[PDB]
């Protein structure tokens, strides 16, 4: 039941600007910790952003200041608005849905992925 | 081998201590079968709803009791005041768990303690029938000599004023009882059923089936099928049934938001509702059945009358079921069967007890989220200093006195206040979106009509009579003293108080004018964005008309 799909990815030039979306569904991202992950071409999974079921968003130092994540509690959608994109920022940018706090740990659905470029 | 796992989970969760050990004596003390109406009403109209409310609270917003309330943030009281109650819940649930392991620990012998008198702990009055005053309790029998004056030492206590030191055979059980608990729940969350799940249910079958064949067993039978209406016309009958069906349940405790904040979003909630109050129902028809059957054998044994051959207090089936025990061929063996079977049952409800306390309080200060074994020591800790009061030689009254308000009309209140809060404040219909996110129907007319009207009706029925009918607290023939009356009502009103004190509290500690501060208390506070733009829906009649 658990489903993400993220979309929003594509060319973009040195600097620019993407706004990736994770539209959720079969959990109300509001309840849950909603995180985005990227996996650059030939590297590990790289956490970028999370947004806590509190609605306390945390960034990885090397998108601090950049990416922002928020959700749209209606439209039960994750954004990660990203900013002054580097060429490092290219990867898939995976979202990945966890539960609500550490001693609940038996969520960790991920989406297919969308794909960033950065020329 | 999946279908017998369902099958385990589902009448294990459904059976509690409070089944075989509450219900019972509030069975008894109530003449059994005028007992069984208000109880199953009880469970139709405000326990059924409010366990599936409870549960789908919890799984919905993935938190404990406390932080569940950030749908209706006001409301926050409520879940304060549940924990509060669970805590003091298991302040005595494991002192009866302490008494299970004592009597498990003297059943490994082929003379049961309990079976003659001549022990040193019988009184020169131990009357064995195999070789009385009217309105009073026998207390000279060896089942119930031998546990109060061989397990409860009450002998030695003239009254609550006077509890003496805690015995000390209790205080390594109740140590064995709480360091099983800690190592049980240290290391994560609670949420064994070969045992918690079928063992119940073998020894009630058992018993059930032995029992009718007791001598005098028909007139006990006779006892509980009949129904006496002059105690329906009564309060007492009724705040018994109201209290016994949210404490065997499990709501009014955190218990069952903490449990299913740990379960799948898209469990059924449902299901499991109707499944555990069937359960729930038939196993205490049964229990009741099972327990008069012994106590119709008693009366006939001891040649008193059924209405003063037994306790009506919380130590009754340590008496009625060692006499069960003792008619049966290889009691040895069924002696420890039914304690082990008692000893599972009740640590199981004390871990989700403690768990009720451990995820609402960690839920709620994200720092004891990482410290689960130094938090969930405090908390262990802190319920056996607490519990070291009822294993004082007059712990039997502590116990007494917690048992009667720890909760009583405070589980009532705050199961009300939940019912209050979730389906008015928050909204009876968003819940229903909510349930319908999760399992993808959407509850009823019934659930919602319950959950709005009757249930809260019912509940504050049951709430206000149990203050205007209410009656001084007494323990067989012993009058408490009043003051233990004040500090009874002092322990309900401490977690009843946290409702309206979290309500200023809140409002006081909001910033911007009354009608904002309210907004921000009634809104959930992942909209209160809407709060700023006037969008709140408690503030059009449209949301208090929903149904
Ligand atoms: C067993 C436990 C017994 C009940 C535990 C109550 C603990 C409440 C303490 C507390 O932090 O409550 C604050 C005072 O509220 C009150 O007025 C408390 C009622 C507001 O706490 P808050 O709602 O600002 O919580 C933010 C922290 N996580
Ligand atoms: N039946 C009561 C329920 O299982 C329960 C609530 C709170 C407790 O601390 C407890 O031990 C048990
Ligand atoms: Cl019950």
């Amino acid at each position: 039941e658990v489903q993400l799909v993220e979309s929003g990815g594509g060319l973009v030039q040195a600097g620019g600007s993407l706004r990736l979306s994770c539209a959720a569904s079969g959990f109300p991202v509001t309840n849950f910790e909603m995180y985005w992950y990227r996996q650059a071409p030939g590297k590990e999974r790289e956490w970028v952003a999370a947004i806590y079921s509190t609605g306390i968003t945390e960034y990885a130092d090397s998108v601090k200041g950049r990416f922002t994540i928020s959700r749209d509690n209606s439209k039960n959608t994750v954004y990660l608005q990203m900013n002054s994109l580097k060429p490092e920022d290219t990867a898939v940018y995976y979202c990945n849905v966890k539960d609500n706090g550490a001693w609940r740990q038996n969520y960790d659905y991920w989406g297919q992925g969308t794909q960033v470029t950065v020329s | 081998g999946k279908k017998i796992d369902f099958l385990l989970s589902v009448v294990g969760f459904a059976v509690d201590l409070a089944n075989v050990w509450r219900f019972p004596y509030l069975c008894y003390k109530n003449g059994g079968g005028a007992f069984l109406i208000p109880y199953t009403l009880f469970l139709i109209i405000a326990g059924m709803p409010l366990f599936y409310m409870e549960l789908a609270l919890g799984q919905y917003n993935r938190e404990g009791a406390a932080t569940v309330w950030k749908i209706c943030p006001f409301f926050k009281g409520v879940g304060y005041a549940v924990i509060l109650i669970a805590l003091y819940v298991g302040f005595y649930y494991n002192v009866i768990i302490a008494w299970s392991l004592y009597y498990l620990f003297s059943s490994f012998t082929l003379n049961l303690p309990w079976t003659d008198c001549g022990h040193t702990w019988n009184s020169p009055n131990c009357t064995d029938p195999k070789l009385h005053t009217k309105y009073s309790k026998y207390k000279f029998t060896p089942a119930a000599e031998f546990y109060e004056r061989g397990v409860l030492h009450l002998h030695e206590s003239s009254g609550i004023h006077d509890i003496g030191l805690p015995q000390w055979q209790l205080l390594l059980c109740l140590m064995v009882v709480v360091i099983v608990l800690y190592f049980s729940l240290w290391k994560g969350v609670k949420t064994v059923v070969w045992i918690t799940a079928t063992l119940p249910y073998f020894v009630l079958f058992v018993l059930l089936v032995h029992g009718v064949t007791l001598p005098g067993a028909s007139n006990g039978i006779n006892a509980y099928l009949h129904i006496d209406f002059y105690r329906l016309k009564e309060a007492t009958v009724w705040i018994d049934a109201a209290t016994q069906i949210f404490f065997s349940l499990g709501a009014g405790f955190g218990v069952l938001i903490a449990f299913a904040s740990y379960n799948k979003f898209d469990n059924n909630c449902y299901r499991d509702a109707l499944l555990t109050s069937s359960i729930n129902c038939i196993t205490s028809f049964v229990s009741g059945f099972a327990i008069f059957s012994i106590l119709g054998y008693m009366a006939h044994e001891h040649k008193v009358n059924i209405e003063d051959v037994a306790t009506e207090g919380a130590g009754l089936v340590f008496i009625l079921y060692p006499e069960a025990i003792s008619t049966l061929s290889g009691s040895t063996f069924w002696a420890v069967v039914f304690f082990v079977m008692l000893l599972a049952l009740g640590l199981d409800s004390s871990m989700g007890g403690m768990e009720a306390v451990i995820t609402g309080l960690a839920d709620d200060f994200q720092v004891l989220k990482r410290h689960r074994k130094l938090f969930t020591f405090g908390v262990t800790f802190s319920t056996f200093l607490l519990a070291l009061f009822c294993i004082t030689k007059g712990g039997i009254y502590v116990l007494t006195l917690l048992d009667t308000f720890a909760a009583g009309t405070s589980i009532l209140f705050a199961v009300l206040m939940e019912a209050i809060g979730v389906s008015w404040f928050y909204g009876v219909d968003r819940f229903s979106n909510d349930i319908q996110q999760m399992m993808g129907f959407r509850p009823g007319l019934y659930w919602r009509l319950c959950w709005k009207f009757v249930s809260p009706a019912f509940l504050l029925f049951v709430v206000v009579v149990s203050i205007i009918n209410f009656k001084p607290l007494t323990y067989d023939d012993y009058i408490f003293p009043p003051w233990a009356n004040w500090v009874g009502w002092g322990i309900a009103l401490s977690s009843m108080v946290l409702v309206p004190i979290y309500v200023i509290y809140k409002f006081l500690s909001t910033q911007g004018s009354l009608w904002e501060r309210l907004a921000y208390g009634i809104t959930p506070e992942n909209e209160h964005h809407l709060v700023a733009q006037r969008d709140i829906r408690q503030f059009q009649l449209q949301h208090w008309l929903a149904i």
